């Protein structure tokens, strides 16, 4: 959110997209040009990325598609399993590292 | 021009659907046991 | 090529079940509607006592450990005691108290869908995105400069709520100066 | 004893016939209760006796009530 | 019999003392944070009790333009 | 990904695609925690203005800092390394002694006196390097050179002294 | 969305309710809880501790309001010996 400290002690995540909204705001708006505060539209809209992700949502959602249907088409011969992937970058297991990265 | 069926029937049905609403109120409000069909 | 993305399960350092999250939160409905249909007032409180728990054994799951533990000092500990207390002193007569429900079942279905269909549309993503194939995953990372000294959430309250924003403070101390003064002026005999 | 088994599931079935050329109570000069002259007196530490479950009070129950004080304020 | 507080302020605090002690010393007890707000730190500064520089609870960066380092470039790799 | 805590995390998702060829490469520093804390103050005395300037770099690129300050990062790995490097050719016994106390230990640099004392000897005798703590209380011994400590689960034996360089 | 159901069942309080007057007391308590749910979840998704704050302070104050309705309702009792509305 827009008040500067989070969860953890430190200052909230979306802090620095609300500073930026308030920057150009009030150094593109003023009373001689009420227009000025259309260039901070974008600025806004990035605002409400940050609390809420419905366009990261959207564009995850839609890339998620092509990408489950991608692996379809394809036939893993030989997927890597769940213990070989564990003994990845491992001190005594490069077998396992060279073929999780099929190399 | 305008069709004079279609947009009545909205007329009818915005104002009707209050109307079914303060009908449900009535029925809350009833004393005597009346029911949901009322 | 080859799968660039790797899924497998985490072993230890796992995290929580989000199916428990789907018992409390039916189980906060159910005792919900036994508050409202309960024959017994006091039966009912029992209820809401049920409904502050299930809501304080949310918080406390998805992390919100100091509020969910307030929520079982404040409002069981307290405010539920003091409710009981009243009411198991009064004298109730459970048939001076039963309103025929049937008569107003249609108010309360149109009451429903009406309320909802607006308030629904109100809810930020953060309270919509995971209730009612293609599913979002969400994915997390460490950050080390941020990590330095962590502070709990009750910390993290401590840090702001008598310096920055002490005049919240100040009000809430004249609230509760307020209900202590009235509450005995109305009932003590002088 | 559950009161259930499977020849007493047999035996609710059968419905009790009075044989007639029995001696009764008559020959012993006695006659018996019926069922409902007793269910109340053997039934009455059974029925809930607690101030909930009071039927509601009268307009005579509610103006009496306006007489006395229904909280202790000094103590 | 009581003393009064506003016409003989002693008396009244010897009474207290003797005939409400929980009640008397919360109030000397409570007046006492105050006083210690008031004495110690000037107390300590005279000694030469020095108070501690709060520790760092986030990353300190360093004041002033960057200083152009020139070391462990990318040809030192390997 | 966030820095939000997890609360129902049940997967772990990795990615196997490399960096472009055009970033230089870097190899990672290949150090648990426990060594590393055991050579912090070693590697603060030797790459503290490249973590320095690392973080200003950042500082001037909000935003943008984990882009166009790769560069910077690449060296204070580098830095990093040196000092890892040089301690395990010089201090490998005293080093290892240190980071196995200090890993049964908490990771609590209380517990560990002794085999700090060893430890910064040593590396100061080979390496120049000498551990500095800012702004510790003028009027007291620093707490790292203290022969007595409070918060200690074993008291610190009389026969184990700090190393204080200079004598 | 757990939160709306709740503020409905409060709001679902009044509606079925013509004589309990402690269920008008018990349903703002529902509607209180729901609303600061609500702002509790809100303010972990933007990582706001400000959130948390006003939360405490709705406890707080709902804790109060609820010692002062209790305390009318005593006084009210006192006099008329029944929390019961003639209907
Ligand atoms: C129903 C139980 C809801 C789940 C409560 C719970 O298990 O949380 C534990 C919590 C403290 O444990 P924590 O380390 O914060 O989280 C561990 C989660 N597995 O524990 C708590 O914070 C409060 C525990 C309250 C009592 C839980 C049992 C309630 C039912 C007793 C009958
Ligand atoms: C001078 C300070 C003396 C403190 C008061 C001691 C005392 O005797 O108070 C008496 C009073 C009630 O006592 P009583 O004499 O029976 O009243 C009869 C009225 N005709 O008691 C009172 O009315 C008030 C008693 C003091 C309340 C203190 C509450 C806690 C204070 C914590 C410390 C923070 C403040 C310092």
């Amino acid at each position: 959110m827009a008040s500067g400290y989070g969860l953890n002690g430190g200052p909230s995540r979306c802090f620095p997209f609300w500073q930026e909204l308030l920057a150009c705001y009030v150094t593109n708006s003023s009373e001689d040009n009420p227009d000025g505060k259309n260039k901070c539209i974008p600025v806004m809209e990035d605002y409400y990325e940050c609390l809420h992700h419905r366009k990261e949502a959207a564009r995850v959602r839609a890339l998620q598609a092509a990408y489950r249907e991608a692996e379809a088409k394809k036939l893993q011969e030989n997927p890597p399993t769940a213990g070989q992937i564990r003994n990845l970058g491992l001190l005594n297991k490069e077998e396992d590292t060279k073929k999780v990265h099929c190399a | 021009p305008k069709d004079a069926v279609h947009l009545g029937l909205k007329g009818a049905a915005v104002v009707g659907g209050i109307g079914l609403l303060f009908a449900a109120v009535r029925t809350s409000l009833a004393r005597k046991n009346v029911g949901p069909w009322a | 090529s080859q799968i660039s993305l790797l899924l497998l399960k985490e072993i230890y350092t796992n995290g929580s079940t989000h199916i428990m999250l789907d018992i409390l939160s039916v189980l906060a409905v159910i005792s919900g509607i036994c508050v409202i249909i309960s024959k017994n007032p006091i039966v009912s409180v029992l209820h809401l006592i049920g409904l502050f728990a299930y809501v304080s054994f949310y918080l406390i799951l998805i992390g919100l450990n100091f509020v969910g533990l307030s929520y079982l000092i404040v409002y069981i500990g307290a405010v539920s005691i003091l409710f009981l207390f009243i009411l198991m002193l009064i004298n109730i007569r459970t048939s001076e108290l039963q309103s025929n429900t049937s008569n107003s079942i249609p108010l309360t279905i149109l009451v429903g869908i009406i309320i909802s269909s607006f308030l629904f549309k109100m809810l930020p993503y953060g309270v919509i995105i995971s209730n009612q194939k293609n599913d979002l995953f969400f994915i997390t990372s460490k950050i080390w400069d941020g990590a330095l000294a962590e502070n709990n959430h009750i910390s993290s309250i401590g840090n702001i709520m008598y310096t920055n924003y002490n005049v919240w403070l100040i009000l809430a101390s004249f609230i509760l100066l307020l209900a202590m003064v009235g509450a005995i002026v109305i009932t003590i005999k002088p | 004893d559950t009161g259930l088994s499977r020849d007493q599931v047999e035996r609710e079935f059968h419905d009790q016939v009075i044989d007639p050329t029995a001696k009764t109570f008559k020959d012993l000069g006695m006659e018996p209760t019926d069922i409902s002259k007793w269910t109340y007196h053997y039934l009455l530490p059974y029925r809930p006796s607690t101030y909930y479950d009071l039927p509601p009070s009268t307009e005579k129950e509610m103006r009496e009530e306006r007489k006395y004080l229904h909280v202790l304020d000094d103590q | 019999t009581t003393p009064r507080f506003w016409s003989t302020p002693l008396k009244y605090c010897r009474w207290a003392a003797r005939e409400r002690p929980a009640l008397f010393f919360s109030v000397v007890i409570g007046a006492l944070g105050p006083v210690t707000l008031a004495t110690v730190p000037p107390l300590r500064r005279l000694i030469g009790d020095v108070d501690a520089a709060p520790i760092p609870l986030t990353y300190p960066i360093p004041p002033g333009p960057r200083k152009q380092l020139k070391g462990y470039d990318d040809d030192t790799e390997d | 990904m966030a820095t939000r805590k997890p609360a129902f995390n049940q997967h772990v998702l990795l990615d196997t695609t490399p960096l472009p060829d055009s970033i230089p490469k870097v190899k990672e520093i290949g150090a648990s925690s426990a060594p590393l804390l055991s050579a912090s103050f070693f590697i603060g005395a030797r790459c503290k203005d490249y973590n320095d300037d690392y973080m200003q770099c950042k500082n001037e690129n909000p935003g943008r800092g984990e882009f166009e300050c790769l560069k910077e990062g690449r060296r204070v790995t580098r830095c990093a390394r040196s000092v890892l490097k040089d301690i395990n050719t010089h201090c490998l016994e005293q080093f290892r002694a240190h980071w196995q106390c200090l890993d049964n230990n908490n990771q609590q640099l209380w517990q560990c006196r002794p085999a700090e004392w060893k430890l910064n000897k040593c590396v100061y005798e080979n390496l120049k390097l000498e551990k500095v703590i800012p702004d510790q209380p003028k009027n007291s011994t620093p707490v790292h050179l203290r022969q007595r400590q409070i918060f200690a689960h074993h008291a610190i034996p009389p026969w184990e002294r700090p190393f204080i360089p200079g004598q | 969305n757990i939160t709306l159901i709740l503020f409905l069942i409060g709001i679902l309080g009044f509606v079925l309710n013509r004589k309990n007057i402690i269920l008008m007391l018990i349903s703002i308590e529902i509607m209180l809880l729901s609303i600061t749910f609500l702002i509790l979840l809100s303010s972990l998704n933007m990582d706001d501790i400000i959130g948390q704050t006003y939360a405490i302070y709705i406890i707080v104050v709902a804790g109060a309001e609820s010692a002062i309705g209790l305390g009318i309702l005593v006084a009210f009792y006192r006099l008329r010996g029944s929390i019961a509305i003639e209907y």
